[PDB]
């Protein structure tokens, strides 16, 4: 009815009113209530006129936003602000060839917003904000929230609602990698989020996207960190959780998923061998606390070091250095990582059958002087029955 | 320094070892925000479907006053030296803005004579 | 069905007010949009 | 909860004990942290919303519907008791002059009644002894290697013509499997043994021409794993682990399942409509949630309750094989030096201290601990400088704010009792008291008119209101 | 409860046979006080908390607790 | 009975302090019956 502006601001009010408290009556009981409004609200029902049956939602915009602002003033329409109507966004917003034509075009376009933020400037013109969202808000509470599920769904939706436009869907992307930090402290019930995620990433060119973002590296430390919680807890007591191991698979999952880009392959498989290594061993040595979840991600890391290990002379040459490097990292007493490790170098030094230039990665070996740290391993034999 | 930057994204945006299809996601991987147009341009402009690395390179260079002198004449659609206020209208209403013609009047009052000379487009911008 | 107050829920629509109205849901839902995204701007 | 002891002896010794103000300022500080912390993590359990509403409508025993299994919460104490040995039958083989027989599971034995009816003076075991293994076998017959299938537990003299001997073990022996031969000194199935001429009883039928001897133990039923030796025992171990792993996850995921439906059920519920159609006079929706949550959940919780148990021991069964293994290894390299261990450290690198918990987020392990301290500020309260204390920590706000109307009956009964002893004599509290009942008392009359909840909302204030004015 | 067809009869007739402005307001009125009598009626009535408490609990088949047995409540066809 | 701290409450009053309440209880009888006859006075 005619009270769209009127009803949404109240419903909008009462959501951002209470959308910080993190009791579970209240989550359950208001939350949810105005998260369904708001999702039903966001998302229209399909098209009905035949003129428009099959035709997309998005297509049916009667007018088009700004590339990079947001000229919407959220506070002002909430404060009932007399100029923060509906009708003040629609009039903000533009309505929905030659060479020469398309540089006077792009020409004028960037004058224009020039024009336009100097009137704002120096005259009562209003501001448009810019698409940059903070590290905190409602969204990173609501998404993880452990009250329920259901709510969790309901705020997946409401965010991949919110990314259709591809300038949104940069910042939106960017949002979410920040947020994938708190996986560890909500491993079940933040798994509607890694669906989401993985449903995001689907573009191969937004793949490579958030690859150029470095996440590799964010994602292997916090592979690394929580390998190390994991060793340290079942080397600590001997309790069960039925969650272990969900978060760690998921992240190695996503790893995996993100590795899959041959092209990402080729740029930084050496920089993430090592991480690949060394949890490969920290894997083999978890005994005690051992999840199925845990063994599923093991394997997958194997699998995913035995790929990786898998490229040109100068990359076998780097692999053979890194699992040098490894070896010194392991402890002389320490009697089952160097059997691995040792096990897969020789596998790659001689190819195993299923002059010596087959063993022309020997000498690699000793351009590392890795034959030094295997006659100091060698020393470290003390046992005959233990080794 | 930047090179480098830019060597290594043109590397990791290289599929095979690029098409100017995510170019545009290139640039915006980059840190640089670009608009529709903008990236339109710049591919008439590179693309007299893949672009080299010294072509990204100088692409990139032109995106880090002669522009603002062809805007200006691009303002004087009548070319009589005086850009037209109903020559914005129109200008705007090709750019598909709707906006009030007191808003133009206005706009033209904050730009003496109020007819905007190339000193004020030069001011203006 | 005795109830002739029962029958009296009877809408219509044209073709043309369908098309209309879904451009309408289609405005405000893109409105909806640009609001719910700056609640969450950076400050 | 088991440290309600502890929590009297605090008490008691506290409170004899004079002390110095600044000592008794910290005690009191620790104590309302704790408690304000316990109140704070119990108002925002996940399932704190449920499993209140639950409490008043369905006789609930215990919260079964937790995450992490509560292992405190879940170790009952199930205590030992007379049984027939007959009933717990599994196995039968009988021989010459012993019997072998499997139990239906493991079991903690005390001590066995052996009744001896039909006696017949010619044959009158002059001893008897026993042989017990907790090693999982298939077949009755196949245990007749006698050495390895067997680890005798006591051999008593029995006097001619006693019937019912108590053998008595002196520590509890768990076992699965037994082996009680008449150590000194057919008729039904006709099975003439050619070997043994006279018997105690048949080789074949346990047909026994001497007497008949009928068995019962004291004893309870204790869930353990056969001992770990060979390195093929390890394997076995891993595989069934893996296993129980495994089945433990499928049982998780399906006792989980039921709470959306609960929470639907919950909804439907609350909407309170009412409807027209006394054994089935309730209402339809809270005899479907009573039938889910008492018949459903309780039975999944019982059941991954028993798999995790299982699992823990088969755990502790595994890492005790493994540590005796790297002892071993570690004795046998002479250079390594024997690390003697003080006492506590022995203790706490001991496999002593693993299971003395429950889960962190525990709802039943927090109320327990909320209780406790509402038990112990109680007693505190005693001492007249201890309560102008208290009241200067301004426990009363919290209490009225949380405590007062949440847990058992009991519990706040005992709360208004509390409540009322810290105001005993303080002007400055009763008002302050008195001005918060009042306040919320007026709150609630404003909307009277409009919300018959709301003065639905308001029998424990006014409860408290009249047991304060009960003590003069 | 009888008078249900007279109430839609009443309905149909008042929405379909146009009336003056006056007449509106008078029914308007009529139908508001009939209302909000009703309605404080039933908030001040005695058994109103038991029963409404009652209605929650269990499936109620009708208020078997008044003193005066109305008798068109109490006279089933 | 294990429990000590149970035994707490050990109330005891004197015969000339059981008096005492009772006069006590008697003033504060007759001062509320004062009072909420004050309260029912004609205006």
């Amino acid at each position: 009815d005619s009270c769209w502006e009127l009803r949404l601001r109240c419903a909008l009010s009462l959501f951002l009113m209470a959308v910080n408290i993190k009791t579970p009556v209240v989550v359950e009981n208001i939350t949810l209530m105005c998260l369904r409004i708001l999702q039903k609200l966001i998302k229209p029902p399909a098209p009905t006129s035949k003129k428009n049956k099959d035709v997309p939602v998005e297509a049916l915009t009667t007018v088009k936003p700004y590339c990079n602002e947001i000229h919407a003033q959220a506070q002002l329409w909430l404060k009932r602000d007399p100029k923060a109507s509906y009708d003040a966004w629609k009039k903000c917003l533009p309505i929905r060839p030659s060479k020469s034509e398309l540089r006077h075009l792009y020409l004028t376009e960037k004058y224009v917003w020039r024009w336009k933020q100097f009137l704002s400037r120096r005259g009562k013109r209003t501001s448009p904000l810019d698409l940059k969202l903070g590290h905190n808000n409602w969204l990173r509470q609501v998404l993880f929230t452990p009250a329920t599920q259901a709510a969790r769904q309901a705020a997946c939706t409401i965010v991949e609602a919110l990314a259709t436009i591809p300038s949104r869907k940069q910042q939106v992307l960017d949002l979410l990698t920040s947020y994938l930090d708190e996986l560890s402290i909500a491993g079940e019930c933040a798994a509607e989020y890694l669906a989401l995620y993985q449903k995001l990433i689907t573009s191969a060119h937004w793949k490579v996207y958030l690859a150029a973002r470095g996440v590799l590296p964010y994602v292997g430390n916090l592979i690394t960190k929580e390998i190390a919680r994991l060793l340290a807890l079942e080397e600590a007591t001997l309790s069960t959780d039925l969650q272990q191991g969900y978060a760690l698979k998921s992240l190695t999952g996503l790893l995996s998923s993100f590795v899959e880009v041959e092209s990402i392959k080729r740029h930084f498989k050496s920089r993430l061998v090592g991480t690949v290594l060394n949890g490969y061993l920290c894997l083999r040595k978890l005994v005690v606390q051992r999840t199925k979840l845990i063994d599923e991600t093991q394997d997958m890391l194997l699998e995913m070091l035995e790929d990786m290990t898998t490229g040109t002379e100068s990359e076998t040459k780097a692999f053979m250095a890194v699992c040098i490097e490894t070896a010194k990292r392991y402890n002389l007493d320490d009697y089952r990582t160097p059997v691995f490790i040792f096990e897969r170098l020789c596998s790659i030094i001689y190819p195993e059958e299923n002059e010596e230039e087959v063993y022309k990665m020997a000498g690699v070996m000793a351009q590392c002087g890795g034959l030094e740290c295997m006659l100091n391993r060698l020393a470290g034999i003390r046992d005959f029955k233990q080794g | 320094e930047q090179i480098a930057e830019f060597k290594e994204a043109f590397s990791l945006f290289d599929k095979d070892g690029i098409t100017t299809k995510e170019l545009g996601t290139v640039m915006r991987s980059l840190g640089q925000n670009p608009t529709e147009a903008e990236l339109q341009d710049m591919i008439n402009e590179v693309d007299a479907g893949t672009i080299d690395f010294p072509e990204f390179l100088t692409m990139m260079a032109r995106k880090m006053e002669e522009e603002i002198r062809e805007a200006f004449r691009v303002f004087d659609k009548d070319g009589n030296g005086y850009i037209s206020a109903a020559e914005l209208r129109h200008v705007m209403t090709n750019l598909g803005e709707k906006l009030t013609d007191e808003e133009v009047d206005e706009m033209i009052r904050e730009a003496g004579d109020g007819q905007v000379n190339y000193e004020e487009f030069v001011q203006m911008m | 069905s005795q109830f002739l107050l029962t029958r009296l829920n009877d809408p219509k629509m044209s073709e043309t007010e369908r098309q209309s109205m879904e451009s309408e849901r289609a405005d405000r839902s893109l409105f909806v949009q640009e609001l719910l995204l700056s609640t969450l701007v950076r400050e | 909860r088991k440290a309600a002891q502890f929590v009297d002896l605090l008490g008691y010794f506290s409170l004899k004990t004079p002390q110095t103000e600044k000592k008794l300022k910290e005690y009191s500080q620790k104590a309302v942290e704790i408690l304000r912390t316990q109140n704070h993590i119990l108002t925002n359990h996940p399932n704190s919303n449920i499993y209140n509403t639950l409490s008043g409508l369905v006789e609930f025993d215990g919260y079964y519907l937790e995450s992490d299994p509560c292992l405190v919460c879940n170790n009952p104490e199930v205590p030992f008791c007379y049984i027939k040995l007959s009933s717990i039958k599994v196995d039968t083989r009988y021989t010459t002059t012993q019997q072998v027989v499997k139990l239906i599971g493991s079991h903690t034995i005390s001590k066995v009644t052996v009744k001896i009816g039909d006696l017949k003076r010619t044959k009158m075991v002059r001893t008897i002894n026993l042989y017990y293994n907790n090693r999982t076998v298939q077949a009755i017959v196949e245990l007749k290697n006698k050495p390895a299938r067997w680890h005798k537990a006591k051999k008593v003299q029995l006097t001619p013509g006693q019937t019912e001997v108590k053998i008595d073990l002196p520590l509890p022996i768990v076992a699965s499997n037994l082996m009680i031969e008449f150590a000194d000194f057919c008729h039904k199935c006709r099975s003439i043994n050619y070997d043994e001429k006279d018997p105690f009883l048949c080789n074949a039928c346990g047909f026994c021409k001497y007497a008949r001897f009928d068995f019962m133990l004291y004893a309870k039923p204790c869930c353990a794993v056969d001992p770990i030796e060979n390195e093929e025992d390890r394997k076995k171990a891993v595989s069934n682990i893996n296993t129980l792993l495994d089945k433990a996850d499928r049982v998780y995921h399906q006792l989980m399942g039921h709470r959306p439906q609960l929470e639907n059920l919950l909804c439907k519920v609350n909407e309170a409509a009412p409807e027209k159609p006394t054994s089935a006079s309730v209402n339809r929706y809270i005899l479907q949630l009573a039938q889910e949550y008492c018949g459903d959940c309780k039975n999944s919780f019982d059941e991954l309750s028993k798999i995790i148990q299982k699992v823990f021991a088969s755990r502790k069964e595994l890492l005790e094989y493994d540590l005796q293994q790297r002892e071993a290894a570690t004795k046998s390299s002479r250079t390594s030096v024997q690390p003697t261990f003080t006492a506590s450290q022995y203790r706490a690198l001991s496999v002593l201290g693993c299971g003395h918990t429950s889960s962190t987020k525990c709802y039943g392990c927090a109320s327990a601990v909320t209780e406790h301290c509402i038990t112990l500020l109680r007693a505190l309260a005693t001492n007249p400088a201890l309560r102008h204390i208290l009241v200067s920590q301004g426990l009363i706000r919290e209490l009225f704010d949380y405590n007062l109307r949440r847990g058992a009956a009991a519990m706040r009964e005992e709360v208004r009792q509390l409540m009322c002893l810290l105001t005993r004599d303080n002007p400055e509290a009763t008002q302050q008291m008195n001005d918060l009942i009042i306040g919320k008392v007026s709150t609630a009359l404003k909307g009277h008119w409009a919300n018959p909840d709301l003065a639905s909302s308001l029998q424990y204030e006014m409860l408290l209101l009249t047991d304060s004015i009960s003590k003069e």
